[PDB]
């Protein structure tokens, strides 16, 4: 059964830290269907956010086995993921978050595709139940 | 009545907008039949007993298209077509693999839809690093043909570009 | 790096990776050079005068192509030196596509899809479809028979027609039934389309050959759609 | 100038260029304001549920509309304050197209294009046609039937369907013949299409109105190509 | 095959590149077509005698029609088509009004074909002048709409363009 | 016989400056097929030039009847167009005559269609022989 928990949700005022998590389960990260003769060049981890009236837009997303990261050219410069060495875990940083950053994250899965195709398709089979964050004055 | 007249296949190979053309209805049809065509070759595997060739093995073989496609194996060895590792491929086939997708990969610019009526052909020479690289294609990091898709300009690049008639 | 070797149309034949071949499904053909730059994966630095029957001959057609455009020439491709560009060629568009996330992965499903082996008259026997393999000579006029997934052949008469071919079976349809088959793309590194933008561009070769790439997937996993199931949409009239 | 006067919905009629009118082929129908914006040209600002019989409705058809997209809204052109809306913009962009020398040539075309008198059944004799004539209201209760060349009139059913109408004979096709008839426009300045570009942009309802002016005047002067002429241009395919 | 499926009539009167698509022959046979209807109308005047509708006499409704077809008279009174004059008025009327020629004068941002299968439509309301003008559209002069087309730009000018479902 | 007899030809250098005339004959220049109600509000005369291997683009073109003129965005600056007030000849000047002018120039004349639709379209009824201009060094 595999579950996405994503959190970190709440407030925040411009310019403050804002952390968040998902908990992965279910995902052997084995290397996906091609087997384990792909454990190190498959799958992914990632974030996405839906601004209220926007589209579902992707940010950043990580190897689940490999330190291989990729992140929408529009915010390398103002986030930051990261990935627990189990490989159950993934985390979406930033600091001096923005209002444009209000918006609803959704962390993402998938065994097989790399974290770069994951971001610019974009696909990902699985999908966490969403966290909203909202900045203010 | 005016409009287009475009084939599924080519839609799908193309991708892009392209492919909203094609409705939820016909969408499934195609998935269900391909699904059941997998089930079929998984039944015929399930029932080899000899081979001939001269190849391998029917263990060899069996495992090649147990691979090939994405086939689930039983206690009893017999093959199996998961319905998930099904679409996976299916999705991966024809919605991930698409013209469309691969030019977001190579930044480079392309025609909208796979149906064209232009009567513009060039003569063109790649191999030389000075004029297309595998990196860059025609449009060349740190040059003038840099930015703004320039490299791929008939005018801007006309060097690498004979016209024809 | 995709294609290790790097391949001189000169070099001399080994019986391996460079040899001289013969296509079953041609009946009688005099056998020509061809290059294996990479598993299941051949390149013919030739025109295409010999999938079909109905070829051979590198003149326009009776009256006239049914198309926008249409080049012709008899003398391209027939240059030792030549055929060592396009070899050159279409050796650089695949690494381009494999120095793709995206394009690493088509690679690796097109390796992977081994046209099935369905060509016996006995349900519980497993047998190569002939369609599927081509007859590679030995140094010594032997020659080995052997599997492969796809081959990138010159143009036909028609220069600038790219086309994903495949030779048919009997009865069933292998590009349609799961079963899939060796798959012949006609192409040319050497031309390319141009269109119109605020603007006078060209396509970039290597997306043109990503798009035939794209149909051998679907072919060879047998998950391909008759070409002739055309659908119409209309427009929004004024 | 194009359009003189200024018109205001709400102004009284007069029998001359505010007026209410029947058209002859509708048989039984409410009379309806209209506007005489210029020589041979009326405007109607109502919602077009007379010109089809099968009409009327201004609800969306029992399944699905054949095309991309489609609105409706049954209020919408049924407040006088709505009405003048309209009128005011159609008003505008007449002197649009008319402020250019391409707009004005044409639009001297259209007034200069009368539909042809070969009503009669006697070869010898010059006779109007029904169908290019409306009965104007005089203020006592009259009407004066009139010979008009253009009317434009607000949608039907289909908000955003644009078109130009024409009531036809009997037996010969007036719009292909050369005799040519009184044209009847559905058309809305208060919506446009939108189109995509390197970029989302919005079409110039001038534009739009032009399109609709030009079939016009092919068809007032009989010059028209049947519709549903129509042929086949196939794609480079790959 | 794939490809469009176009009109005659609507292709004609877009013109722009479309209008290429009709063969040089179809073209000729419809200005033949259309030039004999014509002189199937001269013969209808020469031959007019009386006239009903009480509208005006047979001289008058005779000259209208004499200056809508561009008709010669003689000396005889007899009008007779002009083949120069015919070409002109045909040319006028299927080269020359077309939407593309409109768009060259209204400099403004349009479609490149009269075919399209976008599902974007706007609600809009050009009475007044500071939305819309009778010399500058959307595209207000002396403004930032000015240029770039950027009063026809539904993101930049979204005050003038409620969007719809 | 409509006639148009374009003249000025030859080559000059870098600067020099150059005029072209053209007499037509044959058009009356009254109003067109509309007829004499619309003697000043329709006929042109006008320039285009054809670079070797480029396009036939049009210069400017006056009213047969009136002052109304009409150039080429790209060359108000450049070049002037006159008429004889008789209405049989067409003038066109330029002074510093670059090498970007360096082509084959061709008067126009159409009975019913203003200076300016005569240059958007483009269109007319009748062409000029043909007068090369050359510039050099
Ligand atoms: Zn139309
Ligand atoms: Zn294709």
């Amino acid at each position: 059964a595999v579950q996405l928990v994503d959190s970190g949700g709440g407030t925040l005022q411009a310019g403050k830290s804002l952390r968040l998590s998902c908990a992965i389960s279910g995902l052997a990260f084995d290397g996906g269907a091609m087997g384990s003769e792909h454990r190190l060049t498959a799958g992914a981890m990632g974030w996405f956010r839906q601004a209220p009236g926007k589209d579902r837009e992707f940010v950043a997303a990580i190897s689940p086995r490999t330190d291989e990261t990729y992140y929408a050219e529009s915010l390398e410069g103002r986030f930051s993921v990261s990935r627990d060495a189990a490989a159950t875990m993934v985390f979406l940083q930033a600091d001096n978050v923005r209002l444009d950053d209000t918006a609803s994250y959704y962390c993402a899965a998938d065994e097989d595709v790399t974290p770069r195709v994951m971001g610019v398709i974009p696909h990902a089979d699985h999908w966490g139940q969403g966290t909203l964050v909202t900045v203010s004055s | 009545m005016s409009g287009l007249e475009v084939s599924f296949e080519e839609l799908r190979t193309f991708g892009g907008h392209d492919a909203k053309f094609i409705d939820s209805l016909q969408e499934n049809e195609f998935r269900l039949y391909y699904y059941n065509k997998f089930k079929d070759i998984a039944s015929t595997l399930n029932k080899a007993k000899s081979i001939v060739g001269t190849t391998a093995s029917l263990q060899y073989m069996k495992n090649v298209f147990k691979e090939k496609y994405l086939l689930s194996e039983d206690t009893s060895g017999k093959f199996s077509v998961d319905k998930l590792k099904f679409d996976k491929l299916y999705k991966m086939l024809t919605e991930i693999y698409t013209e469309d997708n691969f030019v977001k990969f190579f930044k480079v610019l392309n025609r909208k839809t796979y149906l064209n009526f232009d009567k513009a052909v060039f003569k063109i020479n790649i191999v030389p690093k000075v004029n297309y690289t595998i990196y860059d294609g025609f449009n060349l990091r740190n040059t003038n043909l840099a930015a703004n898709f320039n490299g791929q300009n008939t005018e801007i690049n006309n060097m690498n570009f004979t016209k024809l008639k | 790096q995709f294609v290790n070797k790097q391949f001189n149309y000169k070099d001399p034949v080994n019986g391996v990776d460079i040899a001289y071949i013969k296509i079953p499904n041609v009946g009688q053909m005099q056998p020509v050079k061809a290059f294996k730059i990479h598993n299941k994966i051949w390149v013919i630095p030739e025109r295409d005068t010999f999938t079909n029957p109905e070829e051979g001959d590198l003149n326009p057609p009776p009256e006239a192509k049914q198309v926008p455009v249409s080049y012709y020439d008899s003398t391209y491709l027939s240059t030792d030196n030549e055929k060592d560009n396009y070899l050159k060629g279409v050796t650089k568009l695949f690494e381009r596509i494999y120095s793709t996330d995206l394009g690493r992965m088509l690679l690796t499903s097109i390796v992977r899809g081994i046209p099935f082996w369905g060509g016996s008259t006995i349900d519980t026997e497993l047998k190569v479809i002939d369609t599927n393999c081509i007859n590679v000579i030995q140094p010594d006029g032997s020659y080995r028979s052997e599997e492969l997934n796809l081959v990138i052949i010159g143009p036909s008469a028609d220069i600038i027609q790219f086309e994903c071919k495949s030779f048919g079976h009997e009865v069933l349809n292998l590009t349609r039934n799961g079963y899939g088959s060796t798959q012949y793309i006609r192409f040319s590194p050497d031309f390319t389309f141009g269109f119109e933008e605020s603007g006078k561009f060209a396509t970039d070769p290597a997306v043109t050959l990503a798009h035939e790439l794209i149909h051998a997937g679907h072919r060879l996993y047998g998950i391909a759609i008759n070409p002739n199931r055309v659908f119409k949409v209309n427009t929004n009239a004024y």
